DNA sequence: CTCACGTATGCTATAATGTGCTGACGCGG
DNA sequence: TCCGCGTCAGACTCGTTTATAGCATACGTGAG
RNA sequence: GAGUCUG
């Protein structure tokens, strides 16, 4: 995002930089639910064949 | 690669238990294939000592 | 101006922002919704009236018979909520429909005069959504959750790359209808149209268009713009549009009059072209080797031979040129295809395409549906119309139809459900320019796309699918039978429709058990947008775009609140303020802003119209009723934010917390908190059981109120008026006269639900707010729900809690708990268990239930009563009997040492088993409650009729008291009346109230008041009388219960949970803990004043975690404390009702910009003593979301209770005495117990029973299962060098049933060897080879 | 079977078998009936597509669906998909003598300590209760001892705290990424329900106590209960075996 | 790409000659005399009908294809007992037959257990009934509401009723469901321990009491007698096999009371 | 040794004779 | 175009709705 | 089989 957040939590977050920051979070949590498989995948494979 | 050196072992019930199955079992009953069980998944799998 | 619940106990606000529009009703969506599907409309298409106008009429396949739609009507529901939920049926009304068969003669054209028979018939019963907004299936409260799916209309999409490493962006057109086949347009690398009908195979474009009857002439005059070529005398000419050549490189010297303005092969800029346009240059000389290559757009042929020269969209050359010059052609149409801008792309896709006529194009659109048979041009004409053009196979639907209107720039927004003639074109004109350049895509997941279908779409949908079903039977049989015999209803069949609306609202996905565990959890699951279930996303469907946040949620669905697992993303809770619009989008309310004045005018905008307009932030200041404070506003438009100035600025958010949902808005110091922690935070609040004690949140926001009344689990007074009678079961207030309806008595009855199971085995009690006469209003609250404080909503209980270490018992989240909150009984749950007891009918012969059990103790059979049954209130732990059974046994061959026991016992017992239904092993608890439910023939149980005459009584007693308190209401009126114009007090007191029907006064209103009054007191008489009636039918009524099932015995357990450690214990800022000890209170932290903490969480748990929100919570909760104890310490010393004033208005009005204002005074001394009495426990604070208390507000109002600014405190360690070295923050953190007990997760197992084909043993704690041994396991072992432990694990532990049985017994026999042998599940697996045809064999040694 | 309802419940592969056994039975019929050969051929192409559906169902087009809609399992349905037989049943399987609950501190333990609940044990050690039960003469017999049990009488406590001695049980974290996710422990009686950790280890099960919970195994043979106390030891798998910096660190 | 089964066997009958009345009369003469032809093309001709009513039949039991196969057996036995001497018409006639066979399949073949016809017709008309009744009664028929209609037992329209609850899949169910056949290690090693103890408890009791009482319930004999048959062996008595039986038991009492069992194992 | 009970195969006659839910995953070989 | 892959345990719930003729002889086993 | 969940 071109406009960063000036502020911090001590100073206070607004419902705009908030909102913006939601992207991130829910993307790093889809992340965990979603890509974990992969590389559990690639521990499975390497087992298999050693 | 990994995937195809895992399913180029010379023992069948360990290809079969990886992936691919159906494909490895007729290829084993095909060639009349004889496992003689020297892997450990092989071992596992038969309930026997590593 | 506060209300009489709020003078009880008053929230100070935090909050500066003033709130223009209020917190709507919160289940708006689910209720509205079933409301329109069930609403009576005659004209407006709304669930049943729409559903039987498309179905109906429905006439016969011969024409002379036809069936039609009249009326419908829902019969009166068979048994309340109650009985249902008891006797686990669904609520539901029957539903009627009128319908008129009327039959046509044929020998007569089309005489309507033979038969007309009408009649109602049943068609299912129907169910109803309750006033909370749930429905009871089988006697169980779910939810059925609204969907979001793709709008009907147009979409016009690309593949960004992916096809083709060539990297060419390939575009479509999908056309979406509500109902019928998908219409995609595509195109290809090499350019070239295609039509996909349903997904299936590809065709040509342009053969759609020649099933539609274009000759290619006239699809090239609809794709093309002409240019016309001049032929005079020698030289060739074109007629020249002075911008077309534009931005081209000029192939030859173009001259005009006389003079050139191009040079051949340079590149013709804008003046080049201003000088030609402005010279008016209308033809252009020009060479004959240019036309080799231009495309002829007629068909132009010899007028001498009448034969072609050349067909429509033909390449020319110089020889065809020279034989339309001789010919007698001196003006050819030629097409316009100039690359870049004008793209030739249907001229190519008609050079692709193999068909030639309509016919022909018809019969590949045929063959491409149905492969294989062989075309007929009936058959081919009859699909092509079926597809897209039939009324009853596709239907955009009105949304359909707007949005597609709207995206081909159309000025009309309602027409027809089925695709013209023009749409199609214009559809692919559009595609067509987006490939050149000018217009765009449309976004997917933009909400102006999704659509919102709660449950009355969803019902209506269902109701057609059995409609739709019914119309082949119904119009099967009025062809078959004759006419006039026949009536409607031997046609009709209800099964059909039944069985359709069975299957929605039970077996359907988004049908589901309604998560109870607390008021927030049910008012937040009502409230759930799911992409998931039918007609919409899957697990495996789902991406990663659509489950991101998406510009347009702003206001209409909350960012934070989704699932953290597989469904997240796909699951939405809806924001605060959203709201559907007519067509179902979603709509967020906006302050309009008129000539920079900030009007209180309010817009209800959706996600198509935000886009269009700059909207204000709602923290943007404005100026004392008028425009904005500041010059440069900080606004949003077109998705994006930035400063702008006052006159452009055309809207303004309405509230601060309209982008938050419901859930989330409940957390304090959310402004503080990352948005991981708060998501898990809004996710826990749901999971929170409510306490034995109800305790409010001290640091709180304000949604506490609204969320505890719109749940509906509090009783709120509708008419309001004095309380007349308080009792720990029922509320009867005496209405006011102004509220008061003249017809019926005005005295309300709220009768209180008492103790009774949740869905989660939580418990619902309803406990009396008010004191006995007690004056209230409209919307006071009257009775508590289960997790509700005097009107605010209390999840869970305020603790002191201090951040520091402690001896490694708050490790990693791990929490230390103060022995004082179990002795307080904090955190103490209630939780009731619902077991049967079902008693079969089997080959051998039915199961009894007698007390007289074969080999059963004295000790056991003591607890049941004659029949068999527990007494209410006996305490019962794991083995104990609570229904007493047998299942009959026959001839049982015994072996030599059975048959030698049964000898010497002498216990040969007859032919019965025991089948007892008792105890599960370690559960213990009282026996709350027990219901029998029989079969009408069977001879009664002694323990049911006991219970039926009890229900009797108490019904008896509740009716009579029903009539006894209407009918003194009632004659408390008439005394009333009569007094009017006839004074008579002690005259008529003395003289009998029964004999009272003679009593009249003179003939005027209050005469007829009179007669009002008796004639409800005659329609009370009666109706006393029938609904006695009633209850003593149901309450003698055998039940029908499953075939096999003689009767069932439920019996309800209590158990009262302590707190313990293993327990799940966490805040509303996502910070969870297990709970490690309990530690006695002389060991906890203590403050100067000698006062111990409760709990002791660590700080580690914080900085890292980056939800702060805890912290300010904890510092403003010890500041809210601090005013509790100044006021308690005020109290316990009595003091001045002046002083406690003085003081409390000081502190209301503290903050700096304080919205709230609270001018004391007004409050009589009466009210301001219950006042401090409630605030003596902490002053309840009120911190907004994003309008929350600063951290300088929070320090005065820390020094306005003599605490320290820090709200750091000198703590002493209980054991030693000693200080601590520094200064621990400590205050008060609003906690919650959530629903994940300890002693719900317990498991252990040596031995147990073991599965069917495997032989493995079975898995889960209620089958009494092993742990899974996964791969991931083994490899441990296999890394190690564990090979007897992994062995023993794939043997005698699991599959091999010798081995495990041997090992058992060594292991008695302390050998502690093994023994190991095969695996079962190999064996099988062995036979699954064999079964297939495959020999496998074991080769031996 | 028979479900407790008086309902039958069956495999689909019997549903597959009699497709296979009524086409069969009607193409011998059709043949003895000398039926004309439009008729013999349906038949034929009937009994391929029915004996392709008990093989394979799904392979040779669309799968044949039975009572709900869902295609009915097939014999190589049942040996192939990860949740086959070999995946499922076979390289894997679930365990005897094994238990789990809620995870929380135990920093009072020594590191090759860990505390195990009362009546958890009780359960998981029940032949070796047993077993001594009958040495010392206190149980007649098996069935007598499991009473004894099942009152939970004050001598048998004593017993199971002699018989947990010096007995390593395996505690177990999902997920088991690499070898630490299973150690060896030396267990504590302990009143209550949950399991007590020491922390040094709660990173290498990357166990943190806001709810996580654990498998326990109980090593029966001599052989077993030496691998566990001499390879899977806590105290004896310091370092990780992926690098030579050790995994037991305080925190 | 023609690979369906249905579709080619569908292509094959549309391929068909249809049948006129005068052509089924000289074919229906010629076939009852026992033409091969006349068999065959009447049989052809009339597959048609056969799809009509079995494409109306589905959705009940078995597939189209099954529905047609089972059809077309009707259609043969049709041809067989048809009378081109009655003036009436063969699709007439076949209609009957098509739908006798295919309603008998589909009563056998769809249900995993063999049920009778004879229970089947007489759930028919309950079905029938209880149809009848929910038009007219809002609610669904009771059983015996629908016994009173008919004049029959309750008992009988419950079991029809009962019969009617169709059979569940296992495909998961089956791992909820365990062997109820097999018994548990526990309660296995508890039988080894009986039989273990009874061979020491034999020879703990005198010679002849161990002798009588063993051999009379099959515990170390090879098939259990009565107090009668246990004459066969040497006893050759009824009244002191009686007495000798019991006097082994009584003795045997006092060794339980002794030992810790007799009331602690009455429970069990 | 005989009859009842459970189960099955039989025959009836206006003419009728051509089918038919959910759609969209993504990477590699 | 086709087909081979996609982390590891745990909790709970729901589900297996619907259809069709009547009466005579014939085939076959079981009970008294 | 479709759920709502805890790592
Ligand atoms: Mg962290
Ligand atoms: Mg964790």
């Amino acid at each position: 995002i071109e406009t960063p957040i000036t502020a911090n939590f001590r100073e206070g977050l607004n419902v705009l930089q908030y909102f913006i920051s939601t992207h991130g979070a829910r993307k790093g949590l889809a992340d965990t639910a979603l890509k974990t498989a992969n590389s559990g995948y690639l521990t499975r494979r390497l087992v298999d064949v050693a | 690669g990994i995937t195809k050196a895992s399913l180029a072992t010379e023992s069948f019930i360990s290809a079969a238990s990886f992936q691919e199955t159906t494909r490895v079992l007729t290829e084993a009953a095909v060639a009349g294939k004889r496992d003689e069980l020297r892997g450990l998944k092989e071992n596992v799998i038969v309930g026997r000592l590593i | 101006v506060y209300s009489y619940t709020e003078k009880k106990r008053i929230r100070k606000d935090f909050g500066k922002r003033p709130q223009v529009l209020d917190v709507p009703y919160l289940l708006s969506i689910q209720l509205d919704s079933f409301q329109k599907f069930i609403e009576q409309d005659p004209e407006g298409q709304y669930g049943l009236e729409a559903a039987f106008r498309s179905v109906f009429p429905i006439q016969s396949y011969s024409g002379n018979s036809e069936l039609q739609y009249v009326s419908y009507r829902l019969g009166e529901p068979v048994f309340d909520v109650q009985e249902c939920q008891i006797r686990g049926v669904t609520y539901s009304a029957p539903l009627r429909v009128k319908l008129r068969l009327v039959i046509y003669e044929r020998e007569a054209p089309e005489g309507t005069v033979k038969d007309i028979k009408e009649q109602e018939v049943y068609m299912g019963e129907i169910p109803l959504m309750t006033d909370n907004g749930t429905f009871v299936i089988n006697g169980t409260e779910r939810v059925i959750v609204s969907q979001l799916h793709r709008s009907p209309g147009v979409f016009f999409d690309s593949d960004k790359g992916k096809t083709h490493s060539s990297g060419k962006v390939l575009y479509n057109a999908r056309i979406i209808p509500y109902r019928g086949s998908w219409l995609d347009f595509e195109f290809d690398p090499k350019d070239n149209l295609f039509v996909r009908i349903d997904r299936r195979r590809k065709l040509p474009a342009t053969i759609i268009l020649r099933a539609l009857n274009y000759t290619t002439e006239q699809i090239l005059d609809l794709f093309f713009e002409k240019v016309i070529f001049e032929i005079r005398d020698n030289k060739l000419q074109m007629e020249l549009v002075p911008e077309r050549l534009r931005g081209e490189t000029a192939s030859f010297d173009i001259e005009a009059n006389g003079k050139v303005y191009v040079e051949k092969g340079r590149r013709i800029t804008a003046r080049h072209i201003r000088q030609l346009e402005k010279d008016d240059v209308k033809l252009i000389e020009v060479p004959v080797e240019y036309i080799a290559g231009k495309v002829v757009a007629k068909d132009y042929i010899d007028e001498s031979t009448g034969e072609l020269i050349c067909a429509a969209n033909m390449e020319l050359s110089l020889d065809l040129l020279a034989k339309l010059s001789q010919s007698g052609h001196k003006r050819i149409e030629t097409l316009f295809t100039n690359d870049l801008d004008h793209g030739p792309y249907i001229s190519e896709t008609l050079r692709v395409d193999p068909t030639n006529d309509r016919l022909s194009a018809l019969v590949e659109i045929y063959r491409m549906m149905r492969p294989g048979e062989p075309p007929t041009r009936e058959a081919a004409e009859s699909l092509f119309e079926n597809l897209f053009f039939s009324e009853d196979r596709y239907d955009l639907s009105a949304v359909g139809r707007m949005k597609f209107n709207r995206s081909l720039l159309r000025e009309e927004i309602e027409g027809s459900g089925i695709l013209s003639k023009d749409d199609i074109i214009d559809v692919m004109k559009k595609l067509i320019d987006i490939r050149n350049g000018k217009g765009e895509v449309d976004d997917i997941d933009h909400l102006g796309n999704r659509r919102i279908r709660s449950v009355g779409e969803m019902a209506e949908n269902q109701f057609r699918v059995g409609l739709v079903r019914v119309e082949r039977a119904v119009k099967e049989r009025l062809s078959l039978g004759d006419l006039d015999t026949l009536m409607p209803q031997d046609m009709i069949n209800a099964k059909p429709i039944s069985a359709a609306v069975k299957e929605f609202f039970g077996s359907s996905q988004l049908s589901q058990f309604m998560d109870q565990n607390n008021p927030l959890s049910e008012i937040t699951h009502k409230r759930r947008i799911s992409a998931l279930g039918p007609g919409g996303l899957t697990r495996e469907r789902a991406g990663f775009e659509v489950r991101d946040v998406h510009p347009t949620h702003y206001g209409r669905v909350c960012p934070i609140e989704t699932p953290e697992g597989p469904n997240i993303g796909l699951i939405n809770s809806l924001s605060v303020y959203a709201q559907t619009n007519e067509y179902g989008f979603l709509e967020t309310p906006y302050r309009k802003v008129t000539d920079g004045v900030v009007t209180d005018e309010i817009h209800y905008l959706s996600a198509i119209e935000e886009g269009n307009y700059v909207i204000a932030q709602a923290n943007s200041n404005l100026d004392e009723e008028g425009h904005f404070v500041e010059d440069l506003v900080t606004c949003r438009s077109k998705g994006e934010s930035s400063l702008f100035s006052r006159d452009q600025v055309d809207y303004m958010d309405v509230s601060t917390q309209q982008v938050v949902s419901v859930g989330a808005s409940l957390i304090p110091f959310l402004e503080h908190d990352d948005a991981n922690r708060a998501l898990m935070g809004a996710n826990m609040q749901r999971q929170a059981v409510p306490t034995l004690r109800a305790d409010k949140p001290l640091v709180g926001t304000g949604m506490e109120r609204a969320v505890a009344v719109d749940s509906g689990v509090t009783a709120v007074a509708k008419r309001g008026g004095v309380v007349q009678y308080v009792d720990a079961s029922r509320i009867v207030i005496k209405v006011n006269e102004d509220e008061m309806y003249p017809g019926e008595a005005g005295i309300d009855i709220y009768n209180l639900t008492k103790y009774t199971r949740s869905n989660q085995n939580t418990c619902i009690n309803q406990m009396p707010c008010v004191s006995l006469g007690e004056p209230v209003e409209r919307g006071d609250v009257l009775a508590d729900g289960p997790s509700t404080d005097l009107g605010e909503l209390a999840l869970g209980q305020n603790m002191r809690v201090a951040f520091m270490p402690w001896n490694g018992y708050n490790f990693e989240d791990s929490i230390l708990v103060s022995e004082r909150v179990v002795q307080e009984d904090r955190f103490t749950t209630i939780h009731i268990q619902e077991l049967a007891c079902v008693s079969r009918d089997t080959k051998l012969g039915p199961e009894e239930i007698t007390a007289d059990i074969p080999n059963v103790g004295e000790a056991a059979l003591s607890k049941l009563d004659e029949s068999g049954i527990v007494y209410i209130g006996a305490e019962v732990t794991g083995g104990d009997i609570l229904v007493g059974k047998v299942t009959p046994k026959g001839e049982t061959q015994l072996t030599p040492e059975e048959k030698l026991l049964r000898a010497i016992f002498g216990e040969k017992a007859s032919d019965v088993k025991d089948s007892s239904l008792r105890v599960p092993n370690g559960v213990s608890g009282t026996v709350i409650d027990v219901q029998v439910f029989t079969r009408d023939g069977v001879e009664k149980d002694k323990r049911a009729l006991e219970i039926e005459e009890m229900q009797l009584k108490q019904a008896k007693k509740d009716l009579s008291e029903e009539l006894q308190i209407l009918e003194a209401g009632l004659f408390s009126r008439i005394r009333a009346v009569l007094v009017a114009g006839g004074v008579e007090a002690e005259k008529l007191d003395k003289l009998p109230r029964d004999r009272w029907l003679e009593l009249g006064l003179t003939d005027e209103e209050k005469q007829n008041q009179l007669e009002q009054l008796a004639e409800q007191y005659d329609e009370l008489k009666h109706e006393f009388e029938k609904k006695l009636e009633a209850k003593r039918r149901k309450i003698t009524q055998g039940d029908d219960l499953a075939p096999g099932v003689l009767k069932i015995v439920k019996v309800y357990l209590a158990v009262k949970r302590r707190i313990q450690p293993g327990d799940k214990m966490a805040g509303r800022h996502g910070n969870k803990g297990v709970i490690s000890k309990i530690n006695p209170i002389e060991d906890m932290p203590y403050d100067e004043n000698g006062t111990p903490v409760d709990i002791v969480l660590n700080p580690l748990g914080v900085p890292s975690r980056m939800n702060i929100g805890q912290i300010l919570e904890t510092h403003l909760g010890m500041a809210a404390k601090g005013i509790g104890d100044k006021i308690n310490a005020m109290l316990k010393q009595q003091q001045e009702v002046a002083k406690l004033r003085e003081f409390i208005q000081r502190a209301y009005d503290l903050g700096a910009d304080v919205r709230q204002k609270v001018d004391l005074s007004t409050f009589s001394d009466e009210e301001v003593m219950r006042l401090a009495e409630n605030l003596r426990k902490g002053m309840p604070i009120a911190t907004p979301v994003f309008d929350g208390a600063k951290e300088a507000e929070i320090k005065e109002l820390l020094k306005l209770g003599d605490l320290p600014t820090s709200g750091q405190i000198r703590l002493y360690d209980g054991r030693t005495g000693e200080q601590f070295e520094r200064p621990v923050t400590v205050g008060y953190m609003y906690m919650l117990k959530l629903n994940h007990l300890v002693d719900d997760k317990m498991h252990a197992r040596s031995t147990g029973s073991y599965s069917l084909v495997t032989q493995q043993p079975l898995g889960g704690k209620a089958q009494f299962g092993g742990q899974r041994f996964g791969e991931m396991e083994v490899w441990a072992l296999e890394a190690y060098g564990a090979a007897y432990t992994l062995q023993e694990m794939l043997t005698v532990k699991s599959d091999d049933v010798n081995g495990r049985t041997k090992m058992y017994k060594n292991i008695v026999d302390g050998n502690h060897q093994m023994e190991p042998g095969m695996p079962e599940s190999f064996n099988v697996l062995l036979k699954e080879i064999r079964s297939l045809g495959i020999n496998i064999e074991l080769e031996d040694e | 079977v028979p479900l407790d309802g008086g309902r039958f419940a069956t495999s689909d592969l019997n549903d597959l078998y009699r497709r296979v056994i009524n086409r069969n039975n009607r193409l011998k019929r059709l043949l003895d009936l000398a039926a004309p050969d439009i008729i013999v051929r349906n038949e034929k192409r009937m009994l391929q597509e029915a004996v392709d559906a008990l093989l394979d169902n799904g392979r040779r087009g669309r799968a044949i669906t039975g009572s709900n809609k869902r295609p009915l399992k097939s014999l190589a349905d049942m040996i192939k998909g990860k949740q086959g037989r070999f995946r499922q049943n076979l390289l894997g399987k679930r365990v005897d003598y094994s238990g789990r609950s809620v995870i929380t501190v135990g920093p009072y333990l020594r590191l090759h300590q860990c505390g195990l609940p009362k009546k958890m044990a009780l359960e998981l050690f029940k032949p070796f209760i047993y077993g001594k039960l009958e040495l010392r003469g206190l149980a007649t017999t098996i069935k007598a001892a499991k009473k004894m049990v099942e009152r939970e009488e004050a001598v048998v406590w004593d017993i199971l705290d002699e018989v947990i001695r010096e007995h390593p049980v395996l505690l177990n974290r999902a997920p088991t990424l690499h070898r630490l996710g299973i150690q060896a422990f030396e267990p504590v009686l302990i009143e209550g329900k949950a399991i007590q950790l020491h922390p040094l280890v709660c990173a290498a099960y990357n166990a943190d106590f806001d709810g996580d919970q654990m498998a326990v195994h109980v090593p029966l043979t001599l052989e077993a209960q030496l691998e566990a106390r001499a390879l899977m030891m806590s105290t004896n798998n310091i370092l990780s075996p992926a690098n030579g910096e050790p995994i037991i660190v305080p925190s | 790409r023609v690979l369906d089964a249905t579709q080619l066997y569908l292509g094959e009958i549309g391929y068909s000659p249809l049948l006129t009345a005068e052509e089924e009369v000289y074919f229906a003469r010629r076939a009852l005399r026992g033409d091969v032809a006349s068999r065959r093309r009447m049989i052809e001709s009339n597959l048609r009908l056969v799809v009509k009513i079995a494409r109306r039949y589905g959705n009940r039991g078995l597939a189209l294809l099954d529905l047609i196969e089972e059809g077309n057996l009707g259609l043969i036995r049709a041809v067989e007992k048809f009378d081109p001497e009655r003036g009436f018409r063969f699709s007439t006639y076949a209609t009957w037959w098509i739908r006798q066979t295919i309603e008998r399949a589909i009563m056998n073949q769809t249900r995993t257990i063999r049920l009778p016809i004879h229970i089947v017709k007489e759930l028919n008309v309950y079905l029938r009934t209880a149809r009848e009744l929910s038009h007219k009664l809002d609610h669904e028929p009771s059983a015996e509401e629908i016994a009173e209609q008919l004049d029959k037992p309750v008992d009988d329209v419950s079991r029809m009723l009962r019969l009617n609850e169709r059979g569940t899949a296992v495909d998961a169910l089956l791992d909820i469901l365990a062997d109820e056949k097999e018994n548990g290690p526990e309660d296995t090693t508890q039988d080894d321990d009986m039989k273990q103890s009874i061979v020491k408890w034999l020879f703990e009791l005198n010679a002849k009491q161990r002798e009588v009482l063993a051999r009379r319930f099959g515990l170390l004999g090879y098939e259990a007698a009565t107090l009668e048959d246990v004459g066969r062996e040497i006893g050759l008595t009824r009244e002191r096999v009686r007495q000798i039986q019991v006097e082994g038991l009584r003795r045997l009492r006092e060794i339980l009371q002794t030992q810790g069992l007799n009331i602690e194992a009455l429970f069990l």
